[PDB]
């Protein structure tokens, strides 16, 4: 039954709980993969910004998944956003990349 | 006042003046949305490494000088120009002073807030509504006169 | 009124405007009317910008026509719906495979005439059934196009 | 660290020239660019005007949207503010000044 | 005034949002 | 222009009747009157729908007073005067 | 009156702009400052000749003019003119006193600033922050730095 | 036609300072620096899935209470005898300007000196602070909130609402104008009316004052069950989606040929939920807000001293000697009262009632467990940091969860017809 | 009066019309006159048209 009610006049936007509580885009959430898949666009649009520079952390439930590694030199700055941005954005109600 | 979402006050010596001699020592500031850094680096900010940007240690020095010009540019006597007997409902029978030149009535709107009625329900009107009618125009005059 | 020469109509919209200059049957009338009932009479408390959402005004018109438009108003107003209701409707129709959400801000002057009584729909569909009148041509498509 | 980390610095200045950048509240807005350029252009001699990113006040309900800021004052300084939505009945969202 | 014609005959500061990329 | 559809006011074309939008894909769908000339990527509303909402900015009267036999008579007062200005007398 | 506000002089004057940063002007620095305070006055009064030039020939960070001569027997006569008021001087100070309050109107902000990420949807002005986003030296868990 | 403008600040819940700190007060300034904007007290959700929570603001009542505190402290600064507005601070807060335009961080010079030792249960009269006394517009603009607050501060319970019935109010085209409200939800109708009150001052017996009173009337009469689909008030009746649910949704609907017989005369009374679960019932809490606005312009009947705690007796514009009394009620219980009537009049089946009740039970439990737990979270904090004690929600006692006088007021309301 | 610029003569036909704008011998006079005696004073009861 999860849905989202936009914010207004400065207030914060809020998504609906599973018990019917409405919370702001921050904290620790749990999303079953499917739920995201069935709403990729809408979600990426509404949450990505808060995940990146904000204070939102999501745990996607997958069970099993293929993985790919990217090694880096520890002595130099390295930000993995570009990598994970693509992942999230390329999630579909039919596919997910490694 | 301006009819707009946001309005701010700005320093601009003699923006509405009309003089005989120009002290030419004006202090003109631009709206906060644009850069005014130039007002605070006219002085000791000579050997700088950047066009934009002033030197903090020369701030007070600069600011003081600025205040000096603010005064110099305002050293004038206030000239007495004529008036007109007004009969607008809101300033009924008052003697509004008319500036020199053409469109003297163009300035009335700015010289006397109380003139505009209270036509609508706006923050501006809420103000005008708050002011007293009787204090506008000529208030007291000399007993001696030529002509 | 809208357009050019709005002041041209005043003379016709408000009898009381013309004074009582001469001694004429017309003036004898105007003289008889009361000054205070003309123009805007009462207005809405709610407003967008500096304009009211609705207003009551005195002005030439005829009770009959007014009274009619009065009922027409009502009838429509009774047919009002609010997006939240649409959410429930569309969602329920879907048998639970999707969920609609119709966001909206607070407003009371948002007219959405769509609600009616089953009775009305029945009467209406009896008319539809009669239309067929054993002419296959009329059905042929419905059945096909649906399949 | 300042941008995406948890470092916050208070620069003691005393007095300083400032410049304003108004933005539409109902659209994403990230002031990093300006505050970066400010830091970048500081010198043993110069120091450009401090840039502030302020929201445009409104006389009517509006949707809200995230805004990332990096520079704030440490005491009232909006005194030059004369009036918001001057031609309207009241300010619904954003700084309200009469 | 507006006008709706008849269909019948009568009596007569970065702004690049983080999730808007199309995939 | 768009947000107007949500109630938020000017801080879409009236031609729009239905504005739908899916969450899992980027493919909005809007319906317009079949009587329009620009079905540009727009969907249609075929139903023979009646025009309920209509507006009148004029006068709400259906009777008008007319002159049957004209006439012109001499009057003591000819017009209103203010300083140097002079306005004519307009009867109802 | 001015120079004494950017250098260390023993001239008694009310200092209203001490909160605006400034170094301790050296003779050389003070001098150039003077030259502006100089030329600005000249161009304001339409002067084209001397005026203060002679005082700008070496450490103009002065307090008061006086002249004297000595006799062969060592005795000397010192003449120190009793300097009266100064409209210009006072006005500068008056406006400076006002600056200490209406400082924003002049494009200047008082206090410090705080660089740090703050992502939210609230609409408070960054020029008038909410108390818990600002901290000071006498706050817990703060770290102060030096050269 | 109101002439006395006074409000009552909030009292400490046994704390030694107003139940709010910095962290909290700062987070409240949602729509800006002005503590007078509406969206500072109520959020706007497209309803039906309701119940908004926050780390610092658990419920809707949580916010309403918090604002009451914020204003209670801050306001004591300019209301001192010297009427200075920015020389002393309150928790590092200071007013922006004389016209109390907005709140901000106290200037260093101010943070340097001690804060204002704000007291509890104070009663002030606006007309004492010059700036307010001189500008009726300004005064009116603000009072909206001030009254709305005192309506939550007169008693240790929930937000007081005003119910009146008088056929004389329907005089004029007032009737026509209402029908434009058909189809809208109570929440919508209230929010808008509340928002639009501050636009300008209105007359105590004007189309506004009247409609707002009628709406309140209609809502309550329906809430209790007196009016309904087959016993309408001039065809008007609020219909609830599914009574009892977590978040109720009422819609002003129309029903013809079932108009009830209203008794001539003017009758009124005050109501107020007593069960803590009001902190999670958006309508109940809006209804009060609306009532508040009503007070900003009209002088309602005084509330009988004997119905309110000591501290809040004989408050010129509100409580007086002999006047009307307060009527409390448990939310859950009222639900049945509601049902009984509907069932008895033949609109609801016994079966349906059983379902609704069962739900209402389920809801109450849920809503309670939460409130009760957040409560602990607070005490836990207060012990942890005794120098910044607070309350994220108005304190409540186990006793408050009882029926106490529900049936009584139930009948009382029904007795207005 | 008949013809064009009838309002041109008013100034001469009715002294009291010009206010008392300035401090002049002329105004001292106008100030002295009574307002009510100007224009039409009394008219016939009988009339054509």
């Amino acid at each position: 039954d999860c849905r989202i009610s936009f914010g207004m006049n400065g207030a914060a936007p809020m998504i609906r709980d599973e018990t019917g509580m409405m919370v702001p885009f921050e904290g620790n959430w749990i999303f079953p993969l499917a739920l995201w898949q069935m709403n990729t666009r809408y979600f990426n649009q509404q949450f990505d910004a808060w995940i990146k520079t904000g204070e939102l952390r999501i745990r996607i439930e997958m069970g099993a998944y293929p993985y790919m590694l990217h090694y880096y030199d520890p002595r130099q700055y390295a930000n993995a956003w570009n990598l994970t941005s693509a992942w999230l954005e390329e999630i579909t109600p039919t596919s997910i990349p490694s | 006042f301006p009819e707009a979402a946001v309005s701010r006050i700005v320093v601009h010596t003699r923006w509405a003046s009309n003089v005989d001699f120009d002290r030419d020592s004006s202090v003109i500031m631009a709206p906060p949305t644009e850069n005014n850094i130039h007002l605070f680096k006219q002085l000791l900010n000579t050997e700088t490494l950047s066009v934009r940007g002033a030197n903090p240690l020369m701030f007070r020095a600069n600011v003081l000088h600025m205040l000096l010009e603010f005064v110099l540019d305002n050293l004038y006597l206030n000239r007495h120009t004529g008036f007109s007997q007004d009969h607008t409902p809101f300033t009924e029978g008052a003697n509004l002073r008319s500036l020199p030149g053409p469109d003297a009535e163009k300035w009335y709107s700015i010289m006397y807030p109380t003139r505009m009625g209270t036509p609508n329900v706006s923050k501006i009107c809420n103000f005008v509504a708050s002011c007293v009618r009787n204090r506008v125009g000529r208030f007291d005059r000399a007993q001696m006169m030529n002509g | 009124l809208p357009g050019p020469d709005a002041e041209k109509w005043y003379s016709i919209m408000y009898p009381t405007r013309m004074g009582t200059p001469n001694v004429s049957k017309i003036c004898n009338f105007v003289a008889s009317c009361v000054r205070n009932r003309v123009g805007r009479f009462d207005r809405a408390q709610m407003m967008n910008g500096a304009m009211s959402e609705w207003v009551d005004v005195f002005e030439t018109s005829d009770a009959l026509t007014v009274s009619i438009r009065g009922r027409w108003m009502a009838r429509l107003a009774r047919m009002n719906i609010n997006p939240t209701e649409i959410e429930w409707a569309l969602t329920e129709c879907a048998q639970g495979y999707v969920t609609v959400t119709s966001p909206y801000a607070p407003s009371v002057n948002r007219l959405m005439p769509y609600r009616i009584s089953n009775a009305e729909r029945q009467i209406s569909q009896i008319i539809r059934i009669m239309n067929i009148g054993n002419n296959a041509t009329v059905i042929q498509p419905v059945l096909q196009d649906i399949s | 660290w300042i941008k995406t980390g948890e470092l916050r610095i208070r620069i003691e200045m005393g007095a300083y020239p400032y410049m304003l950048h108004y933005y539409d509240p109902r659209q994403y807005a990230n002031a990093w660019n300006l505050t970066s350029a400010w830091l970048e252009e500081i010198t043993p001699t110069s120091i450009p005007s401090v840039p502030f990113m302020v929201p445009i006040s409104s006389d009517h309900d509006i949707s809200s949207a995230p805004a990332v800021q990096y520079i704030i004052s440490t005491e009232y300084n909006d005194r030059s503010l004369f009036c918001t939505n001057s031609s309207s009945p009241q300010t619904i969202a954003g700084p309200d000044k009469h | 005034m507006k006008r709706i014609p008849r269909k019948t005959k009568g009596k007569s500061p970065a702004t690049t949002e983080p999730g808007t990329s199309n995939r | 222009a768009h947000v107007a559809s949500h109630g938020l006011h000017g801080n879409e074309i009236q031609r729009h009747i239905t504005e739908f939008i899916s969450s899992w894909q980027n493919h909005p769908i809007v319906q317009v009157s079949a009587d329009v000339e620009n079905k540009k990527t727009a969907q249609l509303l075929h139903a023979d729908t009646p025009r309920l909402v209509t507006w009148d900015a004029g006068l709400c009267t259906s009777f008008k007073i007319v002159p049957i036999v004209p006439a012109q008579v001499p009057q003591d007062v000819l017009a209103y005067t203010f300083f140097t200005s002079s306005y004519a007398i307009q009867s109802p | 009156t001015l120079v004494a506000q950017i250098s260390e002089t023993q001239y008694p004057v009310d200092r209203y702009l001490d909160w605006i940063p400034s170094l301790r002007a050296s003779a050389a620095t003070a001098a150039t400052f003077a030259e502006w305070v100089n030329t600005s006055m000249k161009t304001a009064f339409d002067l084209s000749d001397m005026l203060l030039e002679p005082l700008l020939s070496g450490d103009p960070r002065m307090t008061q003019l006086a002249i004297q001569y000595q006799q062969y027997n060592g005795r000397t006569f010192n003449v120190i003119p009793e300097m009266p008021g100064s409209v210009i001087a006072d006005c500068v100070q008056l406006t400076a006193e006002v600056f200490n309050h209406e400082y924003n109107l002049f494009g200047i902000a008082r206090g410090d600033i705080i660089i740090g990420r703050v992502q939210s949807t609230h609409l408070w002005s960054p020029l008038a922050p909410p108390p818990d986003l600002v901290f000071d030296r006498d706050t817990p868990g703060v770290h102060i730095f030096g050269r | 036609a109101r002439a006395a403008f006074l409000f009552k600040t909030v009292g400490f819940g046994g704390l030694q300072n107003v139940p709010i700190n910095d962290e909290l007060s700062s987070h409240l300034l949602r729509a800006g620096n002005s503590p007078w904007q509406l969206t500072q007290f109520l959020d706007w959700i497209s309803l039906g899935r309701g119940l908004a929570t926050s780390a610092l603001v658990p419920t809707a009542g949580s916010r309403y209470y918090q604002m009451s505190c914020l204003l209670s402290g801050t306001l004591q600064i300019p209301f001192r005898p010297n009427h200075r507005w920015g020389d002393i601070r309150f928790l590092r807060l200071v007013w922006s300007a004389p016209t109390l335009d907005g709140l901000v961080v106290a200037p260093p010079q101010v943070l340097a000196q001690p804060a204002l030792q704000a007291q509890a249960d104070r009663v002030y009269d606006c007309d004492d602070y010059p700036f307010l006394a001189r500008d009726p517009r300004f005064k009116h603009r603000v009072y909206q909130q001030l009254s709305a607050v005192t309506l939550l501060n007169l008693t240790g319970f929930g937000p007081i609402s005003y119910v009146r019935v008088d056929e004389d109010m329907w005089s004029g085209d007032v009737n026509q104008l209402l029908m434009n409200y058909f189809g809208h939800t109570f929440a919508e109708i209230a929010y808008t009316l509340c928002q639009a009150s501050a636009n300008r001052p209105w007359e105590h017996d004007g189309t506004y004052a009247r409609m707002t009173q009628i709406i309140l009337s209609l809502f309550w009469l329906s809430y209790v069950g007196v009016i309904h689909q087959q016993n309408t008030y001039r065809t008007f009746y609020f219909q609830c989606n599914r009574r009892g649910d977590a978040a109720e949704v009422w819609i002003l609907s129309c029903s013809l040929n079932h108009s009830a017989q209203i008794r001539p005369g003017n009758r009124s009374l005050f109501v107020m939920p007593t069960s803590p679960d009001w902190n999670m019932d958006v309508n109940l809490i809006l209804s009060s807000t609306l009532t508040g606005c009503l007070c900003s312009g009209s002088q309602l009947p005084l509330i009988d001293n004997n119905s309110v705690p000591a501290v809040s007796r004989n408050i010129h514009g509100w409580t007086g000697r002999a006047g009307n009394q307060l009527h409390g009620f448990q939310v859950r219980r009222m639900v049945t009262e509601f049902c009984d009537r509907l069932r008895r009049d033949g609109v609801m089946t016994q079966a349906q009632q059983n379902q609704i009740e069962a739900l209402a039970d389920q809801t109450q439990q849920f809503k309670r467990d939460k409130l009760e737990a957040w409560a602990r979270e607070d005490d836990q904090y207060n012990q942890a940091n005794p120098n910044s004690t607070m309350f994220r929600t108005k304190p409540f006692t186990n006793a408050q969860w009882g029926r106490g006088n529900t049936g009584a007021t139930s009948a009382a309301i029904a007795a207005l017809i």
